[PDB]
């Protein structure tokens, strides 16, 4: 038997490479650029047409087998991580494109959240995944996903890539280079989304409960004369070479607050946790509360981990969550590869076996016979 | 060498003839997981057994295989049974003779499937099938004498006078520990705390073991409960969750005395070990009064044995002196007594073989039954 | 007082209110409090922080919904005291409280804690002449005019089966299971999720409610419409847009016919119903299968008559009539009972006066229940 | 262990015997689970109050290129060895081989088996 490869698709990275590795070979923006279109197309887009899909991940699946991994594809088996509840046409269509085009021996469709807990090596633990589109949460019971206490709000990479958007607009300090080094503001429409994520990673970062908590009050000014925490220095950011943006403290430490903030529902992605917590069965609480996984690219941000798990000890005082989760002990996991790929590594530790990966995998031959990928759904 | 296997709907006592207590005593439940389309991870048992099923209730469905004293699913029964010799006990079947235990007046199809299972299945030399009452006497070092042995599947009662029974006055309540957990449940629900599923009933016992008590006048207790907060105590659940239970904890054991409580519409524990010797003949009445011994952990509620001697005082005759026989080791009562009667040298000619099992059939059992 | 008292269904998805003379309910308005989305600092925004039944309706999307009742439990008092407050408002009703008697259609085994706090409420709060509470079975039988009859009654919060014979409910034979209507809507949008339509937000979890009303239907055979290609029948939704539901639309409902397949540990809607028969005793089995009623809003489902009658004939015994007579005014057959019941000269005995409740103590409103 | 579990009950099933017990029925490694600590690390009160140097700091693209331990700053970030390119070969559907490059495609021009739809 050779090395199985484990790919895993998102919507902003791509995570490639083989089995029994200690980190991904190739991660990558999930993109193709096509000729004729001057801004490069998503390669995982949901509600479209098969055709049209199907051409996107061809190509993509092309430069993942050869550019990025140099191995021939129908030689060796595939473990595709995706997500609980990715929407069906998509997986379908996804398996379609290995079994029909590339002809691979075997794919393996894991759910990232199970895939997670493998990499720890504990058998039970609570399982939140702050991605790019939603930040779903999924408790993994002693090897068995429990989908009746699911979770997930849009509180993610894109939510929070449009909230940076819409606050560098309103304040708009850019130097063109043409008599601009007075405030010019909103010269460009629209911000392209490739400087956005890296103005998010370099220049903001996640504030402390305590400031944050005056931040929030601040900005929304409830009967208070200008009671805000003293912000950073303002950072300068060159845009396409001669226009430097000016980016003021406020927003860096004002835009991840839209994730933490309550707005009313009482729905943020601290207290994603403690609903999902509170759903699940009675035995399962103490042993799902005492092991958190916190996975996913979007808690990379720096000082997530402290404010989420601060944010939690916070929301269990409050009266709601008090009777239930009162006298909860919360302590985070430190998985072994870094939060962006815990979700691949997973699936490499699970490649390496290669005595149940062939068992559990669903083969070619059974695929050409049937046409009809087992699901969480129906039969 | 030979093995005591007690069968009960509960909890399962299994060990070796000879020693004081059972070897391994674990909840008899197989427990199933509530399993969704999505693939599972490693380490994963298809079906768990016992202690195992017990420490991972939260996913696993607990169905419990032996229902009122009758084994519903004999495929669940067999992987009970392969826990108990292979894994707990660490002993093959085919070395050691097997007794089991059956309660009294089953269904003649449970005691003919059972044997069925031990020689074909297990290949066991010997197996021999005993009344649990039978047993519960040898535990006292008394002869003589009524047992009231209340089970979480059964109670029975089964007067045994100078080691002679007398089956006629044998009698039957399928009124058991099951049905106050399942009792205490309903109000529990009543006060707030809701308990549906198979995972939760298991916290209920829990809860019903710990603080559940026998009122001696339950009208006066209930005056008590709701005028003074002293009854009222407080348990911590698997959850960090405290739940105070009140005038709950004194009702549930209530049902025992009388089941209109339940809605039988049957005699209570009390007034069916009285039918019982009222049953018999007249003469020996006299010794099953001062004998009355309670077995199983349904007779291990804190001053049942109060109430019970009450009770049955006021319903016999007066000139009669009542003594309620209550051991200190009540719950392993039915395995200690099958150690004992598994020991004598006179019990050894009393066993079914293989080859007497092979040339009559499953039906000899009936005979060398009792 | 003789002036008409005021039946109000106490419904954890719609409550049903009006006076004991109409024939139908005038006033039936969602029940959930509306608060805007939005924590409101400035002027020109949603004013009140109160939005109740068809002015929330209007702003819908600005507003977030928060139910004050879940599985036939109130969880949030001060919301359901703002509820009923709106009942006796300008907008329904328009009339005092203190003026008119009222009955309340509380569900099946529910906490007296919720029993006792209604009253006080009712008592304290609104100056009501007198107060009845009811159980949602009862009234059911009334409205369709039976007096024997089992009522499988799938309201929104909780699905209860109630067998009633000849005017004589057996309390014991109750089936309660809280998989409702309500759970329905929230596994339809974990669908929705894997069909590619995200319904995040409160507001949208109502549209979500809207879709399994809208288009829903109950396959007979649920695995030969699987492997069947679906039309993918397109909805409407409020700002203008399109969703294909597609295999959705079927396999969404079928979870109260087999709530293992999500994952959740209950008997289900066809087990409950022929479960409470045979809990029930032996000669009243046959009447009890002959006279099945459907009651409140989760039986409306397209073909769940048809689903019921097949999945109940296979579970309950060979060559016996099942007849499940579900009438045209399945939502609203809880309150015409009520309307009925409260009508007639009997009622005047059976509820509570404000005087009796002073008086007597807590008890008064549980012991006169029944 | 699954394995054998799994072969011992499909080789039951191929058998058709109703699991009869013709013989007797039935070292292990054990890692530890992780450690979970009661309370992360903070931001450092570094990050309030000091000027945020864009040179210092690395953008995602470079980050990413090394992930087995992506760093924030430049002094961490190492240089990685040079990604190897791949020589492609052409083989049909119906048909069996097409085209191919040589074992010297490394500074030559020159097809095995030179196929093309202009030369045709
Ligand atoms: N200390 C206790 N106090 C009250 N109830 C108890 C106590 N211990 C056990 N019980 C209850 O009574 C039951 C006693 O079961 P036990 O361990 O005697 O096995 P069993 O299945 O009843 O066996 P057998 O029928 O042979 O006696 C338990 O299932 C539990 O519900
Ligand atoms: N190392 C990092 N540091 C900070 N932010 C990161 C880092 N890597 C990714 N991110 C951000 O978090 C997101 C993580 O998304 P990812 O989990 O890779 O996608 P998906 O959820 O589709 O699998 C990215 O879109 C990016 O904005
Ligand atoms: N026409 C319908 N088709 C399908 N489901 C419906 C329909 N009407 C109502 N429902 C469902 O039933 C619920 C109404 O329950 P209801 O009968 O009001 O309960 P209750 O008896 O407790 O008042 C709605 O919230 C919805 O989920
Ligand atoms: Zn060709």
């Amino acid at each position: 038997e050779k090395t199985a490869v484990v790919i895993d698709l998102g919507e902003a990275f791509t995570k490639c490479g083989f089995a029994g590795e200690t980190g991904p070979r190739c991660i990558i923006p999930s993109v193709i650029k096509k000729a004729g279109m001057p801004k490069p197309i998503k390669v995982v887009q949901y509600n479209i047409n098969t055709e049209e899909l199907y051409s996107y991940l061809k190509e993509f699946i092309h430069i993942l087998y050869f550019r990025h991994l140099l191995v021939n594809p129908r030689d060796r088996r595939v473990v595709v991580i995706e997500s609980v509840l990715c929407p069906s046409h998509f997986r379908e269509t996804l398996t379609r494109v290995l079994f029909k085009y590339f002809e691979v021996p075997s794919v393996l469709l894991a759910p990232s959240h199970l895939m997670a807990l493998l990499t720890l090596g504990i058998n039970s633990a609570m399982v939140l995944d702050c991605g790019y589109r939603e930040s779903l949460v999924l408790p993994i019971y002693e090897g068995i996903p429990v989908l009746n206490c699911w979770g997930a709000l849009p509180l993610g990479g894109k939510a929070l890539h449009k909230e940076l958007e819409t606050q560098l607009l309103e304040q708009c300090t850019v130097d063109t280079g043409a008599a601009k080094e007075q405030s010019l503001p909103s010269v460009m429409g629209s911000i392209p989304e490739g400087v956005l994520e890296d103005i998010k990673v370099r220049t903001c970062f996640v504030s402390d409960l305590t400031r944050g908590l005056k931040i929030q009050a601040a900005k929304f000014n409830i009967d208070g004369n200008t009671e805000r925490p003293s912000p950073p220095p303002n950072v300068d950011y060159p845009l396409d070479g001669e226009k430097i943006l000016h980016v003021l403290g406020s927003i860096r430490d004002s835009v991840v607050e839209i994730l933490f903030e309550q707005d009313n529902e009482e729905k943020s992605v601290a207290t994603l946790i403690l609903d999902s917590l509170m759903q699940c069965p009675i035995d399962t609480r103490k042993q799902l509360a005492e092991n958190l996984v916190i996975i996913g690219g979007t808690s990379m941000l720096p000082g997530f981990l402290h404010r989420l798990l601060a944010e939690i000890r916070y929301l269990v005082e409050k009266p709601k969550y008090k009777k239930t989760l009162g006298t909860k002990t919360f302590r985070i996991h430190t998985p072994p590869a870094k939060a962006n790929c815990v979700a691949w590594l997973g699936g490499a530790i699970f490649g390496a076996l290669q005595d149940i990966l062939g068992s559990r995998s669903v083969s070619k031959e059974y695929y050409n016979q049937t046409g009809r990928i087992p699901d969480w759904c129906s039969l | 060498a030979a093995l005591v296997v007690d069968n009960g709907s509960g909890m399962c006592k299994a060990g070796f003839a000879g020693d004081d207590a059972p070897r391994a005593v674990f909840p008899s439940i197989v427990g199933r997981p509530r399993h969704q389309g999505v693939m599972v991870g490693m380490g994963q048992k298809d079906s768990y057994v016992g202690d195992e099923a017990q420490s991972k209730r939260g996913i696993l469905t607990l169905k419990y295989p032996i229902e009122h004293g009758i084994v519903t699913n004999w495929d669940d029964m067999e992987k009970i049974w392969h826990h108990t010799f292979y894994n707990e006990l660490r002993v093959a079947p085919e070395e050691h003779p097997v007794l089991l235990t059956e309660a009294p007046l089953n269904p003649k199809a449970n005691r003919e499937k059972m044997t069925q299972i031990m020689f074909e299945t297990f290949n066991t030399p010997a197996m021999y099938v005993a009344i649990q009452a039978v047993l519960s006497l040898y535990a006292s070092g008394r002869t003589t004498g009524i047992v009231m042995d209340s089970g979480d599947g059964v109670t029975h009662t089964v007067p045994i006078y100078e080691g002679y029974a007398l089956p006629h006055a044998i009698l039957r309540l399928d009124l058991a520990g099951r049905d106050l957990t399942d009792y205490l449940m309903k109000i529990l629900t009543e006060r707030g705390y809701s308990f549906t599923t198979t995972a939760e009933r298991e916290i209920v016992r829990d809860i019903k073991e710990k603080l559940c008590y026998v009122a001696l006048d339950f009208e006066q207790e209930m005056a008590t409960a709701a005028s003074s907060s002293s009854l009222e105590k407080s348990y911590e659940l698997p959850d960090g969750q405290v739940i105070t239970i009140g005038n709950e904890r004194f009702r549930c054991p209530e049902a025992l005395f009388q089941p209109s409580f339940l809605g039988m519409e049957s005699c209570g524990i009390h007034e069916t070990t009285f039918n019982s010797i009222m049953k018999c003949d007249v003469d020996i009445r006299k010794d099953l009064y001062a004998n009355t011994v309670l077995s199983g952990g349904t007779t291990m509620y804190p001053g049942i044995a109060d109430r019970m001697q009450k009770e049955i005082t006021a319903l016999a005759p007066s000139t009669m002196k009542i003594k309620i026989i209550a051991p200190p080791e009540r719950k392993y009562s039915v395995w200690i007594g099958g150690s004992i009667l598994a020991s004598l040298s006179t019990f050894q000619q009393m066993w079914i073989s293989k080859q007497e099992y092979d040339e009559s059939g499953p039906s000899i059992v009936h005979r060398k039954c009792f | 007082i003789a002036n008409q008292p005021v039946v109000i269904d106490n419904g954890s998805g719609v409550i049903k209110a009006g006076f004991a003379g109409d024939q139908i309910p005038k006033y039936c308005f969602p029940n959930y409090v509306g608060r805007p989305k939005h924590v409101r600092v400035m002027a020109g925004a949603l004013e009140g922080d109160i939005f109740i039944g068809p002015k929330a309706e209007e702003h819908r999307g600005l507003l977030s919904i928060r139910y004050p009742m879940e599985h036939g439990i109130v969880k949030d008092w001060n919301d359901m005291e703002r509820i009923w407050q709106y009942v006796y408002s300008k907008d329904q009703l328009q009339t005092f409280s203190e003026e008119h008697p009222v009955l309340l259609t509380e569900a099946p085994l529910n906490p007296r804690k919720n029993r006792e706090r209604a009253a006080e409420v009712f008592f304290e709060t609104f100056n009501v002449p007198a107060l009845f509470i009811s159980m949602q079975a009862v009234l059911s039988l009334y409205a369709t005019g039976r007096t024997t009859g089992v009522v499988l009654d799938s309201g929104d919060g909780v699905t209860h089966a109630v067998p009633i014979y000849e005017g004589f409910a057996m309390p014991h034979s109750i089936m309660r299971i809280d998989i409702a209507g309500r759970d329905v809507s929230r596994f339809l949008r974990l669908y929705l999720r894997k069909e590619g339509y995200d319904f995040h937000s409160s507001s949208e979890f109502e549209i979500v409610k809207a879709i399994k009303e809208r288009a829903c239907y109950l396959s007979i055979n649920p695995q030969k419409d699987e492997t069947l290609e679906t039309e993918k029948a397109q909805y409407y939704l409020p700002d203008g847009s399109t969703i294909e539901i597609g295999p959705s639309r079927f396999r969404a409902p079928e979870l109260l016919f087999r709530p293992d397949l999500i994952g959740e540990e209950s008997e289900g809607i066809h087990e409950v119903l022929v479960f409470a028969i045979q809990k029930s005793d032996m000669d009243l089995r046959r009447t009890l299968f002959s006279n099945i009623v459907l009651s409140g809003g989760s039986t409306l489902f397209k073909g769940f008559g048809d689903r019921l009658l097949s999945e109940v004939k296979k579970l309950a015994p060979k060559d016996v009539k099942i007849r499940i007579s579900a009438p045209q005014e399945r939502l609203y057959s809880t309150w015409i009972g009520g309307s009925i019941l409260a009508s007639l000269d009997t009622f005047k005995k059976m509820w509570v006066s404000k005087k009796e409740y002073e008086e007597d103590g807590a008890r008064s409103i549980h012991r006169k229940t029944f | 262990k699954e394995k054998v579990e799994r072969d011992r009950k499909k080789l039951a099933r191929r058998r058709n015997y109703m699991p009869l017990a013709f013989s007797q029925h039935t070292k292990e490694i054990k890692i530890e689970p992780a450690q979970a600590v009661d309370e992360v690390e903070p931001l450092p009160e570094d990050y309030y109050t000091r000027p945020v140097n864009l040179t210092e700091v690395t953008t995602l693209q470079q980050r990413l290129l090394q992930p087995d331990f992506q760093p924030i700053c430049a002094s961490q970030l190492y240089p990685r060895h040079k990604h190897l390119l791949i020589k492609r070969s052409l083989r049909c559907r119906q048909c069996e081989h097409n085209l191919s490059k040589p074992e010297f495609n490394p500074t030559s021009i020159k097809f095995k088996i030179q196929l093309v739809a202009v030369n045709y």
